[PDB]
């Protein structure tokens, strides 16, 4: 799931550390 | 307070303390070598192994290297593999392991660490909450829901479990049911409940059921720093970017892009219409629960700054035209897509996720009446061959009450005040 038009996912980014 | 030394570690506490002192003085390299000496001398020592791990962790922090932090993650695991580990130390070690796995974005492995933690400590409610988050982060809402139901059945007043249950319920479109959970969990003041997500979604659910109290929660969220303002409620943002609902072409500085969209609007239209006629499955229904009713679908050419090659087979000249404008094709926090909406459609008031994009709308097929878009406190209409520009991080709403379909073209650009390096580094959305 991705945040395209809205903010429905628990998180919208997929982080990768520093 | 925490009891970290088993029986044997108490007999070498002098060495363990000397090594830990080095670590807390910031002599990371010395501490690392001292704890490695202690691990080779006392290979079963949990506290020595934990010191090695904590030193690697500090080292990754100082070097800002994920490589070093992966080493620390394995050492945290090593701690829990030793014999006679004190319970407090076992929990600290595996919790920090999970947290650093999440920091790196290793959500599946973090999930595994959390399942283990809950097996080892079946009465720790906070670990069950952390496990629920592990499930949320991999997209497993069904298991997250079960976890928080368990928590609530043993601890009905746990505010963290309440807001997270409420969030799950609302994402399932259980709007009314979600409201008491989100509200009571925020009012609990428990750690983790002061989170923009819960203010955002409690206010939204209220709006959807007609509850006039939604903007009190928006104003409280703004007062507590989650929202740039009542009307602009995005959560992934760069503070300081000019914030206004509607932009002119010149205000954006993307005047060449606008000219290109407007001057060539008929070929953009015609490629979209050919996809409608001959490849309708390329249009996908909106899948973010943003409709009160109606039919709305989108045919996406770019998302997260990545061209959909198959999609561009159906709009090849449009994709070629857009390639000239990196300000949209490289906008990793926006899309390029056709958007068709049919009569009887009402899109709920909503906000996009980031203040880092502006949203262009090029009119392609616009019925004479019935179609309109409100953003913040300004309602406007489309025109065939003309671009509108708004900041969709502001609340916006759309109606389609015409007698035939409405087709627009959506082109997202980077907020113009974002620097080149910002455009290159901000994580994709
Ligand atoms: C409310 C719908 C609108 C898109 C459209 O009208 O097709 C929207 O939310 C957006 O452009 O972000
Ligand atoms: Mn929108």
């Amino acid at each position: 799931g991705k945040c395209k038009d809205g903010l429905g996912e628990y998180t919208c980014t997929s982080l990768e550390g520093f | 307070k925490p009891k970290l030394l088993n029986k044997f570690d108490k007999t070498i506490k002098a060495e363990l303390d000397a090594a830990e002192k080095l670590r807390k003085r910031g002599k990371i390299e010395e501490a690392v070598n001292a704890f490695k000496e202690l691990v080779r001398k006392y290979p079963q020592s949990p506290r020595a192994r934990y010191g090695k791990a904590q030193c690697e962790d500090d080292l990754a922090e100082k070097r800002r290297s994920n490589e070093v932090l992966r080493g620390a993650i394995e050492t945290y695991q090593e701690v829990a593999s030793l014999p006679d580990v004190p319970a407090d130390l076992l929990k600290l070690s595996l919790k920090r392991r999970s947290d650093r796995q999440q920091f790196l974005g290793h959500m599946r492995g973090s999930l595994l660490t959390l399942q283990r933690l809950v097996q080892l400590f079946p009465n720790d409610t906070s670990l069950k909450n952390d496990l629920g988050v592990g499930y949320l982060l991999i997209g497993d809402n069904d298991n997250a829901k079960k976890v928080y139901e368990e928590v609530l059945s043993v601890t009905p007043n746990d505010g963290f479990a309440k807001v997270h249950y409420g969030f799950i319920l609302k994402a399932q479109n259980k709007i009314a049911e979600s409201i008491p959970y989100l509200k009571e969990g925020i009012e609990s003041g428990d750690p983790g409940t002061d989170d923009g997500r819960f203010y955002f979604h409690l206010g939204d659910a209220m709006q959807r059921v007609g509850n006039k109290e939604a903007y009190k929660w928006y104003e409280l969220g703004h007062k507590r720093g989650h929202f740039a303002s009542v009307w602009q409620r995005s959560l992934y943002n760069v503070n300081g970017l000019k914030a206004q609902p509607w932009w002119t072409p010149k205000e954006t500085g993307y005047t060449e892009l606008v000219k290109s969209l407007e001057r060539n609007w008929k070929l953009i239209r015609d490629e979209g219409l050919a996809v409608m006629d001959k490849a309708k499955g390329l249009f996908l229904p909106e899948d973010e629960n943003l409709r009160e009713k109606g039919d709305w679908s989108q045919f996406t050419l770019w998302q997260q700054g990545r061209r959909n090659e198959n999609a561009c087979k159906g709009a090849p000249k449009t994709c070629t035209l857009l390639e000239k404008f990196p300000e949209t094709t490289g906008c990793r926090r926006g899309q390029i897509k056709y958007s068709i909406m049919h009569p009887g459609t009402h899109v709920w008031p909503h906000t996009g996720p980031t203040n880092c994009r502006l949203r262009m709308h090029l009119g392609l097929v616009i019925p004479k009446e019935g179609c309109k878009i409100r953003c913040a406190n300004e309602t406007k209409t489309w025109e065939e061959g003309k671009v509108l520009i708004f900041d969709d991080s502001f609340e916006h709403e759309v109606w389609q009450d015409a007698s035939s379909f409405r087709l627009i073209f959506i082109v997202d650009v980077w907020h113009p005040e974002l620097t080149p390096q910002q455009r290159r580094s901000l994580p994709a959305i």
